[PDB]
DNA sequence: GAGAATCCCGGTGCCGAGGCCGCTCAATTGGTCGTAGACAGCTCTAGCACCGCTTAAACGCACGTACGCGCTGTCCCCCGCGTTTTAACCGCCAAGGGGATTACTCCCTAG
DNA sequence: TAGGGAGTAATCCCCTTGGCGGTTAAAACGCGGGGGACAGCGCGTACGTGCGTTTAAGCGGTGCTAGAGCTGTCTACGACCAATTGAGCGGCCTCGGCACCGGGATTCTC
């Protein structure tokens, strides 16, 4: 038993491009990259949290985090996104 | 005219720190081309932790923790 | 009082539980809050839709139907965020960009 | 009657200024340059004194890594005289565009 | 003849990767040289990574951790 | 015979060497010198193929861009032909020592 | 009503010099610097946890840690007083 | 009795066992191993203070400047690769003088 | 040979660097239990070794020509220095706005 | 199902932002002069080009066996909890190392 993101990131790609094929090596350094994005943006989170004397990740801390990390234009797309995901789970009422 | 803060005079004071014995007139306004962008970058990332930390002022605590975070983290005041 | 999975709910194909779980004992910090994997799941939704977006673009730019990782690394270098924040890793199997100093050509 | 020649004063400053430690920048007008540099993003800003002190040795430190190297670069272009061409490839050499 | 393994022409290829028109004859012993200091660095971090492990063989996992050590991070085999 | 110019036909080798993304390094003799140079901090070390890939991929980068920063700072010094002090200045000015 | 490390450090001084004289601001710095190599070397260890599928911290993993960061002389003085120290504890159980 | 004394070293060891527990690294930790990072931190500032204590003789001060610290790390090569990333506060640079800079001849 | 410009020897508050007591949390000791690390034992992938055909890549000698390099004459723009002048800095007084902290509470996150 | 971690909020006190003013090192500015950077031209040789002659990379095939990797079982190291004592932080107190100042020897420079 292994993990791999690979059913996702193909349904992300059919949504976009349908006739478009995939080497496997590219899933290799794609997964890799996901991988490596996820690793940095936890550990600024969980850095600037243990900054603040706080037991506790919110959504806030990864928003500071990922305000740290991207370039300004991604920044503000990503918490766009990232904004509008998290009002539309909310609203679970 | 605020921009004119930095004097020549000064950036000849870290010209002889680095041991060279001829500057050329236009190497002032080049350091200052250089330097304003760069102590813009770690204002970048000093203000965002102030703003996080529900704090208005800076202190001495989330700049040294920037240039930790860019890479020169730096000794003498805590850290 | 069956229901589905929290990605539907906020609206994402990537696996918000799957991302809770990685946060959970992946040992980041000792509480983890509900909004925390949504907001990260969101994000890596945009990252990976736009270098998907990216790689399409340069594969119909080489008229093929699959994905190379020459694709994938001129689409990379070409643009200049993913070239900063991509700038310390190595590409396996990319090459590099065509350049030549315009001094260095037959100038005559 | 007197006349020194010229780059001799300069290194015997060089030396003394090699002995030296202190802060070579002044201090008023760099606060006034980091307030006029942060008002732009969130208005009202408080200071505290010590983080003027922080951000005036990182700068001098960074100004003198940046000396040496293009020193090198200058010294390796045959000259004695720096350029902003040995400034411009200091930063590509050092990497930080 | 195994620091001299990679050949002639090998430096060239390399060479003209990066956009050079006019090589020299001396570099080439120097370019092995640095050869020789960068494979230090790799593979006695590897090698820590691989004994550590309580393993006689380096597999696809310890090297590429040694390249994430230093920051020169390479794709591809991160599974 | 018709000839060419010498630096004509080598742009044409240079944009060959830049389309083409094949390995420019034979695999023996490169894994005999990882297994002799191995061999000084452990023996009886086996290896594996793609952590050999991995290895070549990573000296193929960094002899890469090291080489464009000495053409660098070989055209900064008024010259075309590269020699071995622009090499020493790029590991100088790079920082590794 | 923080903690800092002074006396440790000045008992070790004076074990070594008998007549130097200190100022806070080097204390500063190399509290600094004992809290920098600390933090490394603790993230080093932690991360070598978790990549060996390790749920505890033993002194191998600090072994290999102050083996693969430390330079090479300071790494087997370290490693020889470290077990020297080690020895001496399991002696004195 | 403290575990400092029964190992021998002078550095608080329920201290960095402390922080190394409440740090978040490991679900569980050992017990020898704060005792081997006590000793490691001992002898790096035990040597450290050497070499500060070396660098102040030198210069006949019996106290102990940053500058006399930045002349006690940039020496030492093994150490000057080990923080050669680090900005010591009022330490100054090395004097070295270029050659070529170096006017006259003999 | 002279002359700025250093290095070196001696007097002076000082104010900032060593003791010391008070004491309050934080390191130490003991008991319990439930799981994780270590060892034994097991099945097969995969790494090492060698034989042999093919041949494209590599070594070596020959030469020819741009390009690295030595020298030279020249604007000329940086460098030492006198003269204003202008803002930096030190001593200080007052405010009030912002950080620390106490203290209960409830909800939401661990299990 | 539980319990304890943010959350709210009020209060105290501390530092830091303005505002005084003198005075003073220090920057701005103009001026004489001197090597340093600029292009230009010639001398030679070193790298590019080419063909003859290896050679030992590459494929690919096979044979063998270490060693990666999964499972089972155990027990002892370590989290958890309750009581305890001591030691390291801190306010306070006291005094001498070094910077500062004054004046004479001494060394590159012209």
């Amino acid at each position: 038993r292994k993990e791999t993101y690979s059913s996702y990131i193909y349904k992300v790609l059919k949504q976009t491009h349908p006739d478009t094929g995939i080497s496997q090596k590219s899933m290799s350094i794609l997964n890799s990259f996901v991988n490596d994005i996820f690793e940095r943006i936890a550990t600024e989170a969980s850095k600037l949290a243990a900054y603040n004397k706080k037991s506790t990740i919110s959504a806030r801390e990864i928003q500071t985090a990922v305000r740290l990390i991207l370039p300004g234009e991604l920044a503000k797309h990503a918490v766009s996104e990232g904004t509008r995901a998290v009002t539309k789970y909310s609203s679970s009422t | 005219d605020n921009i004119q803060g930095i004097t020549k005079p000064a950036i000849r004071r870290l010209a002889r720190r680095g041991g060279v014995k001829r500057i050329s007139g236009l190497i002032y306004e080049e350091t200052r081309g250089v330097l304003k962008v760069f102590l813009e970058n770690v204002i970048r990332d000093a203000v965002t932790y102030t703003e996080h930390a529900k704090r208005k002022t800076v202190t001495a605590m989330d700049v040294v923790y920037a240039l930790k975070r860019q890479g020169r983290t730096l000794y003498g005041f805590g850290g | 009082k069956a229901s589905q999975s929290r990605s539907a709910k906020a609206g994402l194909t990537f696996p918000v539980g799957r991302v809770h779980r990685l946060l959970r004992r992946g040992n980041y910090a000792q509480r983890i809050g509900s909004g925390a994997p949504v907001y990260l799941t969101a994000v890596l939704e945009y990252l990976a839709a736009e270098i998907l977006e990216l790689a399409g673009n340069a594969a119909r730019d080489n008229k093929k139907t699959r994905i190379i990782p020459r694709h994938l690394q001129l689409a990379i270098r070409n643009d200049d965020e993913l070239n900063k924040l991509l700038g310390n890793v190595t590409i396996a199997q990319g090459g590099v960009l065509p350049n030549i100093h315009q001094n260095l050509l037959p100038k005559k | 009657p007197h006349r020194y020649k010229p780059g001799t004063v300069a290194l015997r400053e060089i030396r003394r200024f090699q002995k030296s430690t202190e802060l070579l920048i002044r201090k008023l007008p760099f606060q006034r340059l980091v307030r006029e540099i942060a008002q732009d993003f969130k208005t009202d800003l408080r200071f505290q004194s010590s983080a003027i002190g922080a951000l005036q040795e990182s700068v001098e430190a960074y100004l003198v890594s940046l000396f040496e190297d293009t020193n090198l670069a200058a010294i390796h272009a045959k000259r004695v005289t720096i350029q902003k061409k040995d400034i411009k490839l200091a930063r590509r050499l050092r990497g930080e565009r």
